[PDB]
């Protein structure tokens, strides 16, 4: 089924253009739209008209007309109708919410099948980042529950109270919420976009170049969610491809991509809860991914609960990008997720016990008690996915004791 | 089977497969664009654990078939034991895409349907939400990887030679003239060669020699023999490795396939069950006591405790299953059993 | 002819010694040869010089009431000489109406104006003007005609008559329009305030059940004219004279043999459009019609066919048409009136009685509603069922 | 059928100058009344190796002299010279015969009354040359002054000069002073007694429409309305179908029209499919309707070459849903396959979308609550209780049409 990319924020924006950029490279879209000299199906994320142009799917929110002006420039194909100009933003999307509504509906009707969501946003990014936890609830309202969402949301690197504010939303409404952090982002690459980019535009690959398997985003998402609390995930990229001293084996790939140093979240000792491992090459040797499953299951320590399963899909590499060496990409769920919600409730409470930046929020005594409500709501949510997180690591999970 | 229209599949798979945009006079059609008006598919009377048992109502997914015919001569290549035994691959992998769709939807509904992610049920409730969540994604798993191994180690592996040497053969064909010239010298042997009478003794000889030494594929597939042979060969080998030879390998994934059908039916069921259970959400249903609240928790205790526990068998007949077969003669399904054992 | 006969004599007296004298590769490479000319030459003429497709074009044009602005013409100007009976109209009187109607439509500037002519088929006393009269498109001049059969042109003048009457419903009820709005302005709107709301009352109601009438005709005419006329057309014929007649001969690339020599010569024409043989086009002719004819809709197979059903609603308009003819008179003798009127007003009562309810409520909706019952029973026609 | 426009008032000849001159531009007909020779047929295959004929129907608008030169059936009234002189050295084919030159209602009203014989001898004038007359176009403003007193008495001369046996439509314009809201009711009186069916445009609306002038949209709802006539299909060519199939009663007569915009940019509509979903958005009809709306009936143009018949049906049968249908009309979307003018380049389609919805409700309540606010011989105050009740009986007759 088709997909809607939604990108809300300065953040989101250079991140969704350095994707669709990517995503053009791969289909031979040139900038214009116009088509390169199909087994492909770039229809699941372009809109393809008869008089042969490919225009994205993706909506662009943003506060101000600077980022959205460099975005289109850039990519002259994209369609200025889609194009739309924290506690004060949240309550300006209510404000906005009719107009909003109907571009989303927009989308919807002209799509044939729609499968699910996609949102690139920025946890930190304040004004905007509230627009688009007021985007999760109208769109989690309207469509119900058939529509799944998947939120490719940056994390951090006055702050803790916005991550606060949005990671309650982010928990509450959306079905598949990947984790990237700068820090990490930035360590790999001793610009940073190019890494999420990369990673989004492979997550989607069965999809755009089918295979024997995989052909649908439930089929790839349904192996890493086993409960609906536990719905945040760990991608980890293998940086070491296109020098002379590229992994010479994809069984060295199922090895080394592993590799803690590698994924995109800081990390001690974590167990994975499930696994799912990209091979992106224009052949691959069935032998060598055999041995390599059978070495990263017997190294990997899984919770006791799950079946223990490890999957590799056989990616297909893009005729439009020329005889290049395998790649790479894995997405996990790990119980390491703990370790950054303490983080960010840590500092949470630090800056919630000081009276800091509070004159900002709350304007009278209705609005100081809102503020409370709403911030012991959010803290708690945050505390109920940890507990749940870290109920998952013992094996009396599944005791009624 | 009986209780559906078979007329509507034919046109809802005419509308997804042989769709058409035609082309000027002229204009060479494509060997694809040919043959993608010949393929019907139809339902027949023949299911697919009876039609497979000879060559040692269920739902209409046991009972869709895929036929292609062919031009002349290609089907002379094509023969039709070959398409057979391609037809019956696509019915397995339509049961096992099919049982797939079934564990991805009911898996949509399990998380994120309002009944299910209702956070309002007591703590009963959601221990037994929380178990038959984890059993699904046990099942979920279960599918994909042997789903996995039937597709990419058995089919995918195999095609890669027939795809290598027919490559080989058509770049060896490109730079070849078309007809042979062949000469003779004059043959004044005559009486030296006639050897009239009965016969010569040079045909104990011939039986002596034995010809069943050919390998190496040398210069790719030179006789049309070995070319339909090299087909023949990888159908067997297709219908050889999956679990449908032997008995008990058929036995065991005809036992654990209907178990995982009925097990989504169940599901599909629990969810009236649960409406009357939770008070938050029976109101608004209900717009369109005590001890019989316990009563359908104590019924649905039963239940889900013997769909795990029958699990649980015929997990462990089917590992022991696949394990002895592929110990005797199958390479193929030692791995696999290797990695299911590794897996629980 | 002549000059084919003189050049492919020059081959089998001269170059050999006659069909005898002709080794079996060379004679069947020499009926080949004039198996091409012969056909691309029978193609240069059929489909060049005598414009089969423009010709087959105006057939539908014309027969399947493709162009309604000449039949308004003909109905709005012959609206007086059809309604005698089919014995009384003579050939001056319809020379006279198609003449008219050529000069009020658009088809005065039509390339082809002259060929078409009127005639009636059956002049039955008990036939109407509107039951006979049928288009005729001349063909005659052209060879064109020996190839389209009687039976064809028969098949042609029967769904003509299925259309006409169709269309004929369509314009009656833009006349009672018509009539009716203007009544309102000229006699309810300036009568005493005692007696206008009633008579307001039952006006309204009259229009709103032709306003129902008028959508269930027009949904009907645009899913014949736009999913079985028009298909069918772009389907048989369209796509068997220009675009590729794909087969599995044609699959076959021969080029893997040398062939490096081309026959007859390059000045035969490559002519894109297929090179169809008489009876191919004979075939070809007869399957589009028949594909017309024999739709889903429009098979003759409640144990009664769909025909039938809609020509009982067709007769149910007709007797609505007429009795609104009635209320029409009795309502202009309520307006010259001002005990009289109290008679006038007990029928008027009865009259509106009469059509509200055993007309639309007891006729109407009844046969609409088994009607969208029988039609959901089939794939195709389902769709049609949840608009008609 | 023939069809004769009126043009009355500043804003009405501003429209109609633009209307006669997209007529002018899809026809291939200069300004200076020369035709252009038609040009080859699309769908008219012909064999390949590898000039007065025409097949639409111009007439129907213009007069054709016997020197091949077309001239519109167009009728210009006003007083101010100004905007006459512009719309005549625009198009010089306007007939100077055809032209007649001369704030409160009363005044213009009278001003009619007086000069009445003069401009019935015009209209009688541009009859004469037309042979089975089908109906009258009305060009005007509802509010402005001299195009609401002007015809008025038009409407009420034509109305009752031929016995209304010609139908008659009405392309008003609705005003976005305090003798304003005088002007609109005592025009609205007369276009209830008289109009046969009323396009209602509101400047209001317009105006949202183009932010995202106002009388080119005007000119092209106007000019599409009437394309299947200029370019006959196999339904409806005519213009007493078309209205017919959208007027249940002869109260129910005010339709409202819907545009898409984009016509022209290079983001435009995928296909029909997408245009059918997009015509029945809200923020593009001409009139402000809300959500509580009802459609008693509904017509779809589309405007295109060789349209994809599975696209249509499949954008009816979704679009059939989603419209709220009155409880007592019977659920129906019909869809017009026009045929675009072969002398435009623009391969892009067009679709307009008419509607008679329940809408008027709020915008003649609006119009009601401004004249009430504005009333707080004596003949002319007894015109407007009159035009004050008339109004009233069909504000009361559209909230009863949401009625079993």
């Amino acid at each position: 089924g088709e997909t809607i990319t939604l990108q809300v924020g300065q953040c989101g924006n250079q991140v969704g253009l350095q994707y669709w950029q990517q995503l053009a490279t791969e289909h031979g879209i040139q900038s214009d739209g116009s088509s390169t000299p199909r087994n492909d199906h770039p229809e699941l994320f372009f809109t393809l008209s008869d008089s042969n142009t490919y225009t994205p799917r993706s909506i662009l929110i943003d506060m101000e007309p600077s980022v959205i002006a460099k975005s289109t420039s850039a990519l002259p194909m994209f369609n200025p109708r889609n194009v739309h100009l924290w506690i004060n933003g949240y309550k300006y999307g209510t404000e906005e919410e009719e107009t909003l509504l109907n571009l989303i509906d927009r989308e919807v009707d002209k799509c044939d099948n729609l499968s699910n969501f996609q949102l690139f946003h920025s946890v930190a990014g304040g004004t905007g980042s509230g627009v688009g936890s007021k985007m999760l609830e109208v769109i989690s309202d309207r469509y119900g529950h058939k529509k799944l969402l998947n939120t490719f949301s940056i994390f951090p690197s006055v702050q803790p109270y916005n991550t606060i504010l949005t990671l309650k939303r982010l928990i509450d409404y959306s079905d598949a919420t990947f984790v990237f952090h700068n820090d990490s982002l930035n360590r790999i690459e001793n610009g940073a976009n190019k890494l999420i980019a990369l990673v989004s535009a492979s997550v989607s690959n069965p999809l755009r170049f089918p295979g024997y398997m995989y052909s649908s985003m439930e089929s790839i998402v349904s192996n890493l969610i086993p409960t609906p609390d536990l719905k945040f995930l760990t991608s980890s990229i293998a940086p070491f491809s296109t020098q002379k001293h590229n992994y010479l084996n994809e069984y060295d790939m199922l090895l080394e991509l592993s590799n803690d140093r590698y994924k995109t979240n800081r990390v001690g000792d974590t167990s994975y809860i499930s696994m799912l491992n990209y091979l992106i090459g224009d052949n691959l040797d069935q032998r060598e991914i055999r041995k390599g499953i059978l070495k990263s299951q017997q190294r990997i320590s899984f919770v006791p609960w799950v079946a223990r399963s490890v999957l590799v899909v056989h990616g297909k590499k893009s005729p439009y990008l020329k005889n290049t060496n395998l790649e790479g990409i894995q997405v996990t769920n790990n119980t390491s997720m703990i370790d950054v919600f303490t983080k960010i409730l840590k500092q949470f409470d630090l800056l919630i016990k000081r009276k800091a930046y509070l004159n900002r929020y709350y304007s009278s005594v209705e609005e100081e008690n809102e503020v409370m409500e709403m911030f012991n709501e959010s803290r708690e949510s945050v505390k109920s996915i940890i507990d749940e997180y870290k109920a998952c690591k013992e094996i009396t999970y599944l005791d009624d004791d | 089977k009986l209780k559906i229209s078979v007329s509507r599949l034919q046109k809802q798979y005419d509308d997804i497969f042989k769709e058409k945009i035609e082309n000027k006079v002229g204009v060479r059609p494509s060997v694809y664009d040919v043959l993608k008006k010949n393929q019907k598919l139809s339902v027949t009377s023949e299911s697919l654990y009876k039609v497979v048992e000879e060559l040692m109502d269920e739902p209409t997914i046991t009972s869709v078939d895929l036929t292609i015919p062919l031009p002349f001569p290609l089907n002379l290549v094509l023969n039709q034991q070959l398409s057979y035994q391609y037809e019956i691959m696509f019915k397995l992998l339509i049961n096992i895409k099919f049982i797939s769709k079934y564990n991805s939807s009911n898996w949509q509904e399990m998380n994120y349907s309002k009944i299910w992610t209702n956070s309002h049920f007591n703590s009963s409730v959601k221990k037994w939400i929380l178990r038959c969540r984890v059993l699904h994604s046990r099942i979920c798993s279960f599918i994909h990887e042997l789903e996995n191994y039937i597709v990419h180690d058995v089919i995918e592996h195999n095609f890669e030679e027939i795809k290598n040497l027919i490559h080989t053969t058509a770049t060896n064909l490109a730079t070849s003239e078309l007809g042979s010239d062949i000469n003779d010298e004059g043959d004044n042997i005559f009486n030296g060669s006639l050897i009239r009478g009965t016969f010569n003794n040079n045909s104990i000889f011939d039986s002596k020699v034995h010809k069943h030494r050919t390998t190496t594929y040398v210069e790719g597939i030179s006789t049309v023999e070995q070319l339909i042979q090299k087909f023949l060969d990888y159908s067997s080998t297709l219908l050889n490795d999956s679990l449908l030879t032997r008995e008990e390998s058929l036995r065991q994934l005809r036992k654990m396939l209907d178990f995982i059908f009925h097990f989504n039916n169940y599901i599909v069921q629990v969810k009236k069950v649960l409406v009357l259970l939770n008070h938050e959400l029976f109101n608004e249903y209900s717009k369109e006591d005590q001890e019989s609240i316990d009563k359908r928790f104590a019924n649905l205790s039963d239940t889900f405790l013997m769909q795990y526990e029958k699990f649980g068998e015929n997990l462990v007949t089917f590992l022991a299953t696949i394990k002895q077969v592929g110990e005797r003669e199958n390479q193929g399904l030692l791995e696999l059993s290797n990695r299911l054992e590794l897996c629980f | 002819v002549n000059q084919y006969n003189v050049k492919y004599s020059a081959i089998l007296f001269n170059n050999h010694q006659g069909l005898a004298s002709m080794t079996t590769n060379e004679m069947i490479k020499l009926i080949d040869s004039q198996y091409n000319e012969i056909l691309t030459f029978l193609t240069q003429i059929i489909q060049g010089n005598n414009k089969l497709f423009t010709h087959v074009y105006n057939f539908k044009r014309f027969y399947f009431m493709e162009t309604n602005d000449f039949i308004d013409a003909i109905m709005v100007k012959g609206k007086d000489v059809f309604n005698e009976s089919s014995v009384n109209i003579s050939s001056t009187y319809l020379r006279k109406v198609l003449q008219d109607a050529i000069q009020i439509s658009s088809v005065k500037n039509f390339e082809y104006v002259d060929r078409l002519d009127s005639r009636v088929l059956n002049p039955q006393h008990g036939n109407l003007g509107w039951e006979s009269f049928t288009i005729e498109y001349k063909i005659d001049d052209l060879p064109m005609s020996y190839l389209f059969e009687g039976h064809q042109h028969l098949q042609y003048l029967k769904m003509f008559h299925f259309l006409w009457k169709l269309r004929q419903l369509n314009n009656l009820l833009n006349w009672h329009f018509e009539m009716f709005n203007e009544l309102n302005h000229n006699v309810v709107t300036k009568l005493s305030s005692r007696n206008r709301r009633p008579l307001a009352k039952s006006l309204s109601i009259i229009t709103s059940i032709r306003f129902h009438f008028t959508q269930f005709l027009n949904e009907l005419i645009a899913y014949l004219s736009y999913d079985v006329i028009e298909e069918n057309f772009q389907q048989h014929i369209v796509r068997k004279l220009f675009y590729n007649k794909n087969d599995q001969d044609l699959l076959l690339n021969k080029s893997f043999m040398n062939l490096s020599e081309i026959d007859p010569n390059n000045d035969l024409p490559k002519f894109n459009v297929n090179l169809l043989t008489i009876d191919e086009l004979v075939e070809l002719h007869g399957t589009y019609i028949d594909s017309i004819i024999n739709s889903s809709l429009l098979n003759e197979k409640t144990n009664i066919s769909y025909i039938d059903q809609i020509f009982n609603i067709l007769q149910t308009i007709f007797n609505f048409i007429n009795t609104s003819q009635e209320f029409y008179s009795l309502v202009c003798t309520f307006g010259l009136l001002v005990q009289d009127q109290e008679d006038l007003e007990f029928q008027l009562h009865k009259i509106k009685r009469k059509i509200y309810k055993d007309i639309y409520q007891h006729d109407y909706k009844r046969q609409l509603n088994d009607l969208k019952n029988d039609l959901n029973r089939d794939y195709n026609l389902k769709d049609l069922s949840k608009l008609l």
